[PDB]
RNA sequence: AGUGGAGCCUGCGGCUUAAUUUGACUCAACACGGGAAACCUCACCCGGCCCGGACACGGACAGGAUUGACAGAUUGAUAG
C-alpha cells in the first residue's frame, strides 16, 4: 500500500535547500512516486541585539544581526522504503533532510 | 591531590591505551570528563595529568576552557614501562596508516 | 584538605559564565550559547549571524 | 621456574608487590595484613631496635597462616621493598629501614615467585 | 589585597605529635595477642585495630566516625 | 532574664499570636499560625541548615543560670527569624564587621535579628 | 511636543561609609559599560579554610612524611 510519509527540510541557505528541493521533487516522479510540491512555511527571523562598544562611553550604538532559518515540507504518499530511499540519497553537505514515518 | 597512586595509575592507563586523555576546568564543577576520580572540582585528574606533563611525555592544548591531552611519542614509551606491559601492545596509535 | 570548596549555585548571573573565559553581565542564554556578548561579537561570524539590517 | 639464591628471591616479589600495591610496609600495615589470609609470605627483619617489634611480628604471624623467613638489617628490607633509585649522592626519601613487612599477593606468575613459594612448602 | 593573611605552624598540615602507633596488645611467648585497650567489632574495622583510650569515649579510627562506647 | 512578663509591655498579638501563648508553643505550632514571613523560611528551609549555631543557643542558655542572660552567644546570620526556643539569649548579630550584641526580649519574636543590628550611620555630612 | 521647575527612578559628582569595587568627563563622560547587583555574586570591605608548594634537587622519614575522626575546647561553622 501507499503510505503517507512526510519529508521535512531545514536549512538556511536559500539557493541550496531549493536545488535540494528541486532534486527531491524531479528524481520523486522520474520512478514513480508522488510529486506533490513544496509547501513555504514562514521564515523565521531569530534577531539578537547587542551593543556595539565594549566599555560604553560614547553614544549609544546597537548592533543587530540576524539569521533567517528556512523551513518548508513536502507530503509525498506512495509506498514505504522506495520512497524515502529515491529522496534522501543524492545529497551530502550542508541541507538538512529530515524523512518522518509521520502521516497514516 | 594528594590521593593514592593507584588512582594516578588509573589515570595514566587510560591515557595510554586510547591515546587521548581530556579534563574540563571549573572549580564548582563535580567531576571531569572520561571517568574521572569522580565528583570533584578541578584538581585530581589535571594534577596527575601535569605531574606526567611536566617531566615530558604528554602535549597539552587549551582551548574553550578545556584540557586536551595529547600523547607523544617519548611518552607511549614512557607509560609502557611504567605500567610494565609487555614491549608492543598497541596505544590506539598507528592504526591504519594513510 | 578541602571541606567546602563549592556552594550551590543556580542563581542570578553568578551561576553562569562565558564557555571560553569568567565574565558577569550580559550573559546570552538563548538558543544555549552560553556566551557573554564581549566574546560573542568576535564570534559572530562562526554561529551564522550576519548583519543586512 | 628457577631456583635463584634465596635472598634475591624474596627481592623481586617486594618490588612487585608494591607496584601492584599490596605490600605491606612498616609494623601498623604489616600486622593488618598478617591477620588476614591475604598474607603469603612475612618476611622479618632481627637487626630491630627493641626486638620487640620482631617478637609482636612472630606472634602474629601464628594466627592465619604462620609465615617465618629472616633476613639481616632492617635498612637492606627497606631497600629492597623500593623507597629509593639507588642513583645519586642524595635522594628525597633515601636509604631508610621498614623493617618486618608481610606481602600481600605475589601478582605474578613463576620466577622468584615460584622459588619462594616451593621454599616455603617444603621448609614448613 | 582584601583582608586574609593568617599565622601558621602547620596550621595547615597535621602531625599528631609523632603518634604512637600499633606497639599494643600484650605478647607471651610464641604466639599469641592478648587484648589491650578495646576492641571494636564493625566490618569497616581491620583485623588489628583498636580503640583510643579516652576514657567514657572510645572510638575506632578505621571506623568513619562512627562506633563508640561510652561506658 | 527570659521569657515573658519581664521586658515587655507593648505586649499583645506580634502579628495574630499572643506571646504567652506564643512562648509556650514551639515553632512548629508557631508557622501554623499567622505568622508569614517566618512561615516562608522555615518551610522551604526546613530547618534552615544553620543547625550548629542554634545547637550554640542552647548550650550558653543551658550552661548559664535562667537568673542571668547567657555568655553571649555570636552568630554570622542575621537572617535568622526569632523563634520562642531562642527568648531569652543574647545573640551577637555580624554586620560583615560588628557584632551589635542584642538580648533578644518577648518583644522581639517574629521580627529578625538583622533589624537590630546596624550597617548604617544617622548619616552626616558633618552633621 | 517639551525639557530645565515638581515627585519618584536611574546613572554621575560631592559628602558620609571599614566598603559605598570600578571605567568614562563639552559633543567625542553621565537608564552609558545589554550593569533589572539579596547574601551568593564581588572585583570593595570584616574574617576563616585549603595548596592546586606541580616538577627537579636536597633533607626529614616508614621506629611513621602524610590522611581521617569521636567527645571536649573553639568558632560564623560537634570546620579534627
Amino acid at each position: 500500500a501507499i503510505h503517507r510519509i512526510r519529508i521535512t527540510l531545514t536549512s538556511r541557505n536559500v539557493k541550496s535547500l531549493e536545488k535540494v528541493c528541486a532534486d527531491l521533487i524531479r528524481g520523486a516522479k522520474e520512478k514513480n512516486l508522488k510529486v506533490k510540491g513544496p509547501v513555504r512555511m514562514p521564515t523565521k527571523t531569530l534577531r539578537i541585539t547587542t551593543r556595539k562598544t565594549p566599555c560604553g562611553e560614547g553614544s549609544k550604538t546597537w548592533d543587530r544581526f540576524q539569521m533567517r532559518i528556512h523551513k518548508r515540507l513536502i507530503d509525498l504518499h506512495s509506498p514505504s522504503e522506495i520512497v524515502k530511499q529515491i529522496t534522501s540519497i543524492s545529497i551530502e553537505p550542508g541541507v538538512e533532510v529530515e524523512v518522518t514515518i509521520a502521516d497514516a | 591531590m594528594l590521593m593514592p597512586k593507584k588512582n594516578r595509575i588509573a589515570i595514566y592507563e587510560l591515557l595510554f591505551k586510547e591515546g587521548v586523555m581530556v579534563a574540563k576546568k571549573d572549580v564548582h564543577m563535580p567531576k571531569h570528563p572520561e571517568l574521572a576520580d569522580k565528583n570533584v572540582p578541578n584538581l585530581h585528574v589535571m594534577k596527575a595529568m601535569q605531574s606526567l606533563k611536566s617531566r615530558g611525555y604528554v602535549k597539552e592544548q587549551f582551548a574553550w576552557r578545556h584540557f586536551y591531552w595529547y600523547l607523544t611519542n617519548e611518552g607511549i614509551q614512557y607509560l609502557r614501562d611504567y605500567l610494565h606491559l609487555p614491549p608492543e601492545i598497541v596505544p590506539a596509535t598507528l592504526r591504519r596508516s594513510r | 584538605q578541602q571541606l567546602y570548596w563549592s556552594h550551590p549555585r543556580k542563581f542570578g548571573q553568578g551561576s553562569r559564565s562565558c564557555r571560553v573565559c569568567s565574565n558577569r553581565h550580559g550573559l546570552i542564554r538563548k538558543y544555549g550559547l552560553n556566551m557573554c556578548r564581549q566574546c560573542f561579537r568576535q564570534y559572530a561570524k562562526d554561529i551564522g549571524f550576519i548583519k543586512l539590517d | 621456574g628457577g631456583v635463584m639464591d634465596v635472598n634475591t628471591a624474596l627481592q623481586e616479589v617486594l618490588k612487585t608487590a608494591l607496584i601492584h600495591d599490596g605490600l605491606a610496609r612498616g609494623i601498623r600495615e604489616a600486622a593488618k595484613a598478617l591477620d588476614k589470609r591475604q598474607a603469603h609470605l612475612c618476611v622479618l627483619a632481627s637487626n630491630c631496635d627493641e626486638p620487640m617489634y620482631v617478637k609482636l611480628v612472630e606472634a602474629l604471624c601464628a594466627e592465619h597462616q604462620i609465615n617465618l623467613i629472616k633476613v639481616d638489617d632492617n635498612k637492606k628490607l627497606g631497600e629492597w621493598v623500593g623507597l629509593c633509585k639507588i642513583d645519586r649522592e642524595g635522594k628525597p626519601r633515601k636509604v631508610v629501614g621498614c623493617s618486618c613487612v608481610v606481602v600481600k599477593d605475589y601478582g605474578k606468575e613463576s620466577q622468584a615467585k615460584d622459588v619462594i613459594e616451593e621454599y616455603f612448602k617444603c621448609k614448613k | 589585597k582584601k583582608s586574609y593573611t593568617t599565622p601558621k605552624k602547620n596550621k595547615h598540615k597535621r602531625k599528631k605529635v609523632k603518634l604512637a602507633v600499633l606497639k599494643y596488645y600484650k605478647v607471651d611467648e610464641n604466639g599469641k595477642i592478648s587484648r589491650l585497650r578495646r576492641e571494636c567489632p564493625s566490618d569497616e574495622c581491620g583485623a588489628g585495630v583498636f580503640m583510643a583510650s579516652h576514657f567514657d569515649r572510645h572510638y575506632c579510627g578505621k571506623c568513619c566516625l562512627t562506633y563508640c562506647f561510652n561506658k | 532574664v527570659e521569657q515573658k512578663k519581664k521586658r515587655t509591655f507593648r505586649k499583645f498579638t506580634y502579628r495574630g499570636v499572643d506571646l504567652d501563648q506564643l512562648l509556650d508553643m514551639s515553632y512548629e505550632q508557631l508557622m501554623q499560625l499567622y505568622s508569614a514571613r517566618q512561615r516562608r523560611r522555615l518551610s522551604r528551609g526546613l530547618r534552615r541548615k544553620q543547625h550548629s549555631l542554634l545547637k550554640r543557643l542552647r548550650k550558653a542558655k543551658k550552661e548559664a543560670p535562667p537568673m542571668e542572660k547567657p555568655e553571649v552567644v555570636k552568630t554570622h546570620l542575621r537572617d535568622m527569624i526569632i523563634l520562642p526556643e531562642m527568648v531569652g539569649s543574647m545573640v551577637g548579630v555580624y554586620n560583615g564587621k560588628t557584632f551589635n550584641q542584642v538580648e533578644i526580649k518577648p518583644e522581639m519574636i517574629g521580627h529578625y535579628l538583622g533589624e537590630f543590628s546596624i550597617t548604617y550611620k544617622p548619616v552626616k555630612h558633618g552633621r
